[PDB]
Order: C-alpha cells, then structure tokens, then sequence
C-alpha cells in the first residue's frame, strides 16, 4: 500500500538522521 | 635505553626499558603524553594498551639527518610544544599526530600508528581474489576534486631567530598553477621552531596530495580479511584497466616438462624478459623467470616448486610496467565474511 | 543469510580532501580583533599569565616563555645582602 | 648550574646614604613534572625581553 | 528571457511533440585534449546524427540533476558515461581524470536534424535552433569497468576561494616568473635553488631576495622587509 | 602484521573451508565479578565447546558491526543477547548494569576444535590457532525480558577526556588519599568532615587546609595560597 | 524493480533529513 | 519480508543523513 509504506519510510528515514546527528557529534567526525 | 639523547645514535637491539632522561624527540614526547598518572591520562589506558614499537620506529625514522637551506644538516622535525590550554583530548592527540604524518589506529587489539614510509608490497589481488557485486565488475574507482587539490600552502611556524613570534611562510608550484586553479591553504606548522621544518612540512601536504589522487575500493574473501591487518601496502592488478591479461588461478601443472596450464591466453614480453609469481606451501610469493610459452596456452617454468594443487594464483610481470601499488585505509567485517577494503 | 547493502563509500571520504586521509592536519586558533592583527601560537605562550583559569602547562624544549604567576608581594628590602659589610654612607 | 634546586645573585649597587628601596618579591609556576634547568647559567632570566 | 528562435517555441505548443535530441560536446582544448562529440543515439540509418555538418557517434550518454538556483548551495549535476572496452580509463590515466573540461550540451527537436538523417529527407531542417548550456567537469565520483560518473559545477563558481588575494610576506614574492610584475626579459640567470645557469629550461626564479638581486629586479619585489614588527 | 600461524593462514585460502565458530570471554574481574565463556554453538554431542581444555557452554550471543578505522569518530560493534529467564537481569542489577568490563572475541576454524567434540575424533587438531581481539563494553542500549543490546568500544577510546589534568589552584586539594603524592601512612586521625576519629574505616579527608593541619602534612598540599590575585 | 525502488528511498531520504536538521537547530535542539 | 527491508531502509536512510550533512555543511547553503 502506498501511504503506509511512505509514511513508514518517512518516519525511519528521520529517526535514522537523527540518530546520524546524534553520532557525528560525539569527539570527530565532520563535527556537524 | 638504546637511545642516546644527545648525538641521537641507536647502537643495538631494543627491550623494554625506560630510563629518565631530557629528549625532544616527538614521538617519544607523544608516548609520554599517552600515557603518564597525574595528567597523562595514565588512570584511564594502561602501558600495554599503545604499541611502543611502533613509537620507536617513528622515533628512529623522525631523525634522518634531512638538509637545510643554510647548508647544515638537522632533524626532520623538532618536539617544541608549550601547552598551555585546556582543550580536548582528542584535539591534541591529533595536533600531535599532524606534525610526524602519521594516523592512529585500533590494529591487533592495539593502538599502533603508520606513516607514509615507503616499504615493500605485502600481498596481491586480481580477478579471482575478488568478487564483484550485482553490478558486473568488482573495482570501484574514484577521483580527487578539481578545487580540493590544494597548491597553495601557507604554514605558521614560531621563530626563535627575531623574536619568538608567529611568521607565515607560502610554499606553492608553479605547474599545478598552470595545470589547475590556485588553491590556498592556512595550516599552523604544530611544533614547528625553524623554517626548515615547516617548509618540508608543507611540500609534504602539497605533494601527497598532488601525487596519491586516486582511491579504489573492492571487496574481499575470508583469507584476506585475515590476512591484512590494516594500513599496509599490497598491488591491486587488474587485466580491465591495463588491457591485458595479469593472470589468475592456474588449473594443472605438470613435472617432467613443468608444463603448467592456465585458463587465459597470455602473452609474452617482445624481446627483454617477463617473469611470474605463484605460491609455495608456506605462502611464500616465488618467481620464475619465463622462456617459451608453448601453445600460447602452456607454460614452461625453469624450477617450479611441488606444492601447487589447484588455486595457486599466478601473477605474469612484464618489463616498462608501472606496477600499482595501494594502502589500505578503510577495512568493513560484514557477516557473510567478506571484506569491505577502501585503499589510496 | 546474505549480507546485502555494502555501499562503498571510498568516493564520500576524498570529498574533503585526500592528505587528511593520512594525516588529521593541525588544528588552527581563532582570530581576536582586540589582540590586534598578531596570530595565536597553539604552542607557545609568551605572554605571563595569571595562575587560575589557565591549566598547569607543560613544556618540551628551548622556548624562553612566560608562566602562571601565583604570588606578587612587594615590600621594603633590607639594607645589606650578607655578611659583616653593612655600610650605609 | 642544575641539577634539581639552584640558587643565584647579583652585587648589589646601593647604599649613598641612609634611604629606603623597595623589593618586589613573585613567584612563578612554569610547568608540571621534572623539568631540566635553564639552557645557560643564570642569564636565562629576562626581565622586560632582557 | 532565453535566445529562442520564434519557429521552435512556435512547434513548442502543439500537442503532437517530435522526438527531443540531446548532444554533448566534451572540450579539453583549455587543458591539453582534443573535441569528443557524443549523442546518445543514432538515426534510422545506424549512422552517427549529422548536425550542423558535423558528426556525433552514438554512445551512452546520460545527464542528471539541472537544477538553477539563486540561494543554498551551487547546481552539481551527474554525467554517466558507460567505460566498456577501457575506452574512458584511456583518457582518464592521461587527462588527469578529465579535471579542468568542459562539457556543452545541445538539446534539439527531431524535426530539425540534417535531411541525410531520414530516409525521404526532412524539409523543415533548419541548424540554428537548439538550447545550449555549458559546464566544467569538477570530480570523477566513480569510475567502475562498467560505467563513469561524473560532477558537474558552474565556471563561476566560488568555493574555497578568499577575496583578498594580496598576501603581505617578509623575503618571498608573490606573484608569477615574467607574467606582469617581474619586467624580466634577458637571459636566463639563475635556477631553482639559484645557482649560476644559463640555460632557459630550467630558469625558474626561487622566490627569494637573492633571486631579485640576481635579476636586478629588486625595485619590484613583493615581499616587504619588515620582518621585524613582531619582536618590538 | 598480525600474529596468525602459517598453518591457519594456508588452510584460510583452501577453496573448500571449514565452519567458522566464535567464542566470547567476559570479564568482569576488573570491576568485582567473574569471567563467562560463551558461545553460540556446541557440538554434535550436545555438549559445551571445548578449547584449549577450557568449556565454553552453549548461550545466545551475536556480535555485529566490528569495525577499524583511523579517520572519524571511533567504532562501537554492538553485541547482542538473549535475556530469557532473567539471566543478563540477573548480574545487571549487581555489576551496575556490565559497565567497565571487558569482553574478548576468538575467532577459530571449525577443524581445529580438541578431539572430544567429534564422534570419530578430529587428528588436525591445534590448540594454539585463532584470532583475538578485546574491546570494553560501555552502555545497555537495550533491556527487556526478551534479549539485551550492549555497545563496545576501543579501551583507548578518548571521548570526554582533557589533556592537562590540573586545576593548579584552589581552597582544595585535587589529589587521593594516602596514594604516592600525598605521602601519608599515619593512623587514623580524621573524617569526612573536620571531626577528630580514631577508626580506620572511616579514615577520610574532607581535602581543606584544616585536613592538612589535622594530620601534619601541609608541605605536600595540592593548592596555591593565592585568592586575592582575582580581587587584587 | 530494483533500482527504481532504491532511488525512490534515497530521494525520500532527503527532504527527512532536511526538515530534521531544520528543525534540530531552531530554538532547543542540538544545533545541527 | 520483515526486519531485513527495516535494515535496508535504516542503512540508506543513515546514507541520505550522511550525504545531505556533507552537501549542506559545503560552502553554499545553511552551514550545517
Ligand atoms: S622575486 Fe623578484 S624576480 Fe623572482 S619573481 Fe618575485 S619579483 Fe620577479
Ligand atoms: S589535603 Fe593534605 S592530606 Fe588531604 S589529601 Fe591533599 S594532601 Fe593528602
């Protein structure tokens, strides 16, 4: 189904940048 | 021990004794910082946990007796640091690590550091070591940028001469001014006390990044995730970009006439030699030189050795050959145990 | 099973430079209109400092340097150094 | 001299009648753990860059 | 507004299209190459498209991702390029992965091609209407065995760049060897580490005081003698 | 290089290979509990793994993501497993929650397993082949009834941590207790507070001046007399 | 189909992305 | 079929992040 399975995806993608933001951030990285 | 601080002159083999002594050595300086009570971090990792032999290799390679402008002959480069700041632990660790040109690594269970030294090949990849993806061929090859390739340097060093003040010298080429656009760079020279110093370090930044402009990336089965441990150098050839035949797995061999049999139609020098490599019992890397190819399918080797059974893969070197070579920085474990290597 | 999804990501680590792939590059201070034009040495501090915000520093070799100064006292001197030669006119 | 503890002075110039001088008295902290001495005898002090 | 010609965007507003055309012309003449025309198709003849006299070979070409803004980052659109037979490596090892290029691309309307394209021949052809764009080629993202990606960038540009390009020094010049600045022409004095040559290949000044007093050019040096304005 | 013998290294390029087996040591020595060994497989008698003379019993466990590095941020695998019956619950609340500890991940081919795991008795076998490495666990992402997720990190991970460790001056001592900087080994004299005892297991110093002039130590006191030097 | 699919994802991973750094650095987030 | 799409989702989408910080943290654009 469709808006399901993009409301799904949309919802993982933003938990997945967060949690991105979250690690890049910690002593290295690119220091986002 | 073995090391004298004052003619810096090593005389003997290495154990693992320390005395109390002055040095201005960098890596040693470094080591100290790693480990030390009070404010060296000591409470957190112990003295085992960092490779000292590592540390003594940078320390015997940071004294090369490099020449000057002025005719004299000193240190490549010169411990001089007064810190006086709070400020990360990593922040320093990698101020310190910028100035000898190395990087640290969690390796074989320890903290080690390598260089761009040049050393000697390790191992070999071609077609059958690899496996390519979905997509149909298994080296993925990639590029610097235009306006990411610096030639313009400009370096802070302290000097002592006038007094103690900061001076910027500029170090650049004209040719990469004539090839590509002008790219200008400001990086403080971190224990830098003579131009020298900072000089040779800059003409290291701009010709490493001139000169290794190139990264490949591929994959790898289990004997070679195994084998390389990380940050070595081994030759990645490859028949597609050479359009040529490398060479690969032998099928049979023989003994009388040493008849091996390949799978691929090879092809000889013209008129000055040609040699191949193959693989012993020990993983030993022995080379042959090569005569006659009979059959434009069957070899003829001069002494090869009996331990090859099926896989032996072998490697045919001709002359006026730029032979490639790779350092491998980015090593991936996934779970169907093959590796990820990203190599420059 | 099968362990899909690699994505190699040799291409993504080049995008800010190559010779940091083999060396982290020194870090740079920053620049105080107030202290004039001069730039900040990362290692050396000429000026004498105040003993308090400022950590216990460490030194590793040559550089004539200030320091962290933790008592100033002035007062009146005594008239004679050592000794039995103590004249005054 | 070096070693751990060292000591220094200087002749005085002073007297010409009975007068009063003061005496600025400070202490400085250069650094953490053993250090070694100064490069040279007693010169090494700098007082105003000489 | 844009230099369309009225007769194109005139046939641009009926319903039935004609089939759109795009060619690409890859100039290397600013860094040491040769003019490489590609279409990513050929006509009913199995010929290479004939456009304006001249000729584009069919090879797969693709381009993705124009976008032309005025606010956040730049526009860096992607160009694939399938390397089959190592016919883009061949380049690629000699043209420094193709840094420095430039790329044009020609979109044209089908009904506008050479009459040597159709079989009972156009008659509507005219070789004066096509949109064209330009680009420089700033990375080589991925060159596989199988295909090549590149990045795209505006000449215009700026990134990484500082405006003040004046740089004040103590003993090193600043500009070129002969350009503008160094009004030096005789014979070739000096060398790198300057040492008496007189040969003119390897005359290259070392950017230094000695360098100037050799040249008899002192009067225009670029490095101001201060020096000492640190110290007191 | 790394440390692996000739013999595992030949046998790991042998086209036709054996099964790979895992075994995870757990160590909590260092904090005040006991050593584990786990691994996720067993034998074909349904018996616990033996290697190197020591058991290692069949239990849930899977390590992922282990990845080295020198550029970015340091790499943390994670490790998971199966909390039923309440066993990782069980020391979780006693060894605060498995912070601190160790954990040690061997590596072995299926071929060089001790004699008693196989029926007919495995002749290849070698008790000093296998690949190590160590890492120390740092965080229970994850606890319910039904697993557990821990992070791993590298020991010499620098996260949190600055160089110079001294606060140089104070109304208060920055040093331990009786360690080799304060230099003390007298009996018992005072508490946490400035309240005179006699008992060594309340010996505690409140790390003032009054704790200096209590036990006659203030030659080695850790803080600069300054204060007026911000006013004055 | 395969590819159609995977650029579908990566172009929904964008604009998620986007709002999340957006909306981090606004007012009491991480600041991107 | 289960977990293995919600991986495959979470590793790209953690790939977008990464390459949406890198683009945006360039010269143009917020300086994330
Ligand atoms: S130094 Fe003197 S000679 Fe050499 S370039 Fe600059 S100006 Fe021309
Ligand atoms: S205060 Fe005096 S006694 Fe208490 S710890 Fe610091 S030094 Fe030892």
């Amino acid at each position: 189904i469709g808006p399901a399975a993009l409301k799904a995806v949309y919802d993982m993608a933003r938990k997945g940048a967060r949690d991105e933001i979250q690690t890049q951030m910690r002593d290295g990285g690119l220091f986002s | 021990s073995n090391y004298n601080p004052q003619t810096r002159q090593y005389s003997g083999i290495w154990d693992g004794t320390f005395k109390p002594a002055y040095s201005n050595n960098m890596a040693w300086c470094l080591w100290d910082m790693l480990t030390h009570p009070r404010y060296g971090m000591g409470k957190r990792l112990g003295a085992a946990d960092v490779d000292k032999w590592a540390l003594y290799v940078i320390g015997q390679y940071c004294d090369q007796s490099v020449p000057d402008g002025f005719g004299g002959t000193e240190p490549r480069i010169t411990c001089n640091a007064y810190l006086t700041t709070q400020r990360k632990a990593w922040d320093v660790l990698s101020d310190f690590c910028s100035a000898m040109r190395c990087m640290p690594v969690w390796n074989g269970q320890t903290l080690t550091f390598v260089q761009d030294r040049p050393s000697d090949k390790t191992w070999t990849y071609n077609r059958s070591n690899v496996v390519m993806p979905d997509d149909g061929a298994p080296f993925r090859y990639s590029f610097s940028a235009l306006k990411d390739r610096h030639n313009a340097v400009e370096v802070n060093w302290i000097d002592p001469n006038n007094g103690w003040e900061t001076a910027t010298e500029l170090v650049e080429d004209t040719q990469a001014i004539a090839r590509y656009g002008r790219n200008v760079t400001k990086m403080d020279a971190f224990g830098c006390t003579s131009r020298g110093q900072a000089h040779r370090a800059g003409l290291w930044l701009i010709k490493t990044e001139l000169l290794e402009t190139q990264t490949v990336d591929f994959s790898v089965g289990a004997e070679g995730l195994r084998h390389v441990p990380g940050d070595v150098i081994e030759i990645c050839d490859d028949d597609y970009a050479g359009i040529s035949t490398g060479g690969r797995v032998l099928a049979v061999n023989s003994q009388t006439r040493t008849l091996t049999l390949d799978r691929e139609i090879t092809l000889p020098s013209s008129g000055t030699a040609l040699i191949s490599l193959v693989d012993g019992s020990g993983n030993p890397v022995s080379v042959e030189v090569q005569s006659v190819t009979d059959g434009v399918k069957v070899k003829v080797s001069r002494v090869p050795d009996g331990v090859a059974e099926y896989s032996v893969w072998e490697l045919k070197l001709p002359t006026l050959r730029q032979r490639l070579f790779r350092c491998v920085s980015i090593r991936e474990n996934d779970d169907g145990t093959y590796a990820i290597t990203a190599v420059q | 099973g099968m362990t899909g999804i690699l994505f190699s990501l040799g291409a993504s680590m080049v995008l800010g430079g190559v010779a940091q792939m083999l060396a982290p590059k020194a870090r740079t201070p920053r620049i105080q209109t107030t202290d004039n034009g001069k730039q900040n040495t990362y290692f050396s501090s000429l000026d004498n400092m105040v003993a308090q915000g400022n950590v216990l520093p460490v030194l590793y070799g040559e550089m004539r340097v200030g320091s962290r100064v933790v008592s100033q006292e002035i007062s009146t001197a005594d008239e004679g150094d050592g000794g039995q030669v103590v004249v005054i006119g | 001299m070096g070693k751990g503890s060292s000591k220094g002075h200087t002749p005085r110039e002073a007297k010409d009648n009975l007068k009063s001088t003061q005496l600025l008295s400070v202490i400085d902290a250069i650094s953490e753990g053993p250090i070694e001495g100064p490069v040279d005898g007693l010169k090494s002090v700098l007082l105003n860059s000489t | 507004m844009q230099d369309i010609r009225q007769e194109t965007l005139n046939e641009c507003t009926r319903a039935e299209q004609s089939a759109s055309v795009v060619l690409w012309e890859i100039d290397l003449t600013e860094v040491g190459g040769e003019r490489y025309f590609f279409c990513n198709e050929q006509n009913e003849k199995g010929e290479p498209v004939t456009w304006q006299g001249r000729q584009y070979q069919p090879y797969p070409i693709q381009g993705s991702g124009f976008e032309l803004n005025g606010k956040g980052t730049s526009t860096r659109p992607t160009l694939t390029v399938s390397n089959l037979y190592g016919m883009v490596t061949g380049m690629a090892e000699d043209m420094q992965s193709l840094v420095g290029g430039t790329v044009v691309r020609r979109k044209v309307y089908a009904r506008f091609l050479d009459a040597v394209n159709f079989v009972n021949g156009n008659s509507y052809a005219d070789p004066e209407q096509e949109v064209i764009s330009r680009w420089r080629i700033e990375q080589c993202s991925e060159l596989s065995a199988v295909s090549a990606s590149f990045v795209l960038s505006t000449p215009t540009e700026t990134d990484g760049a500082v405006f003040p390009g004046r740089i004040m020094l103590a003993n090193t010049c600043t500009w070129t060897y002969r350009g503008d600045e160094c009004g030096y022409s005789g014979p070739a004095v000096a060398d790198e580490y300057d040492q008496p040559t007189s040969d003119i290949t390897k005359d290259k000044c070392s950017k230094c005081l000695s360098g100037c007093k050799f040249r008899n050019n002192v009067g225009n040096f670029g490095g101001f003698l201060s020096i000492n304005k640190l110290s007191q």
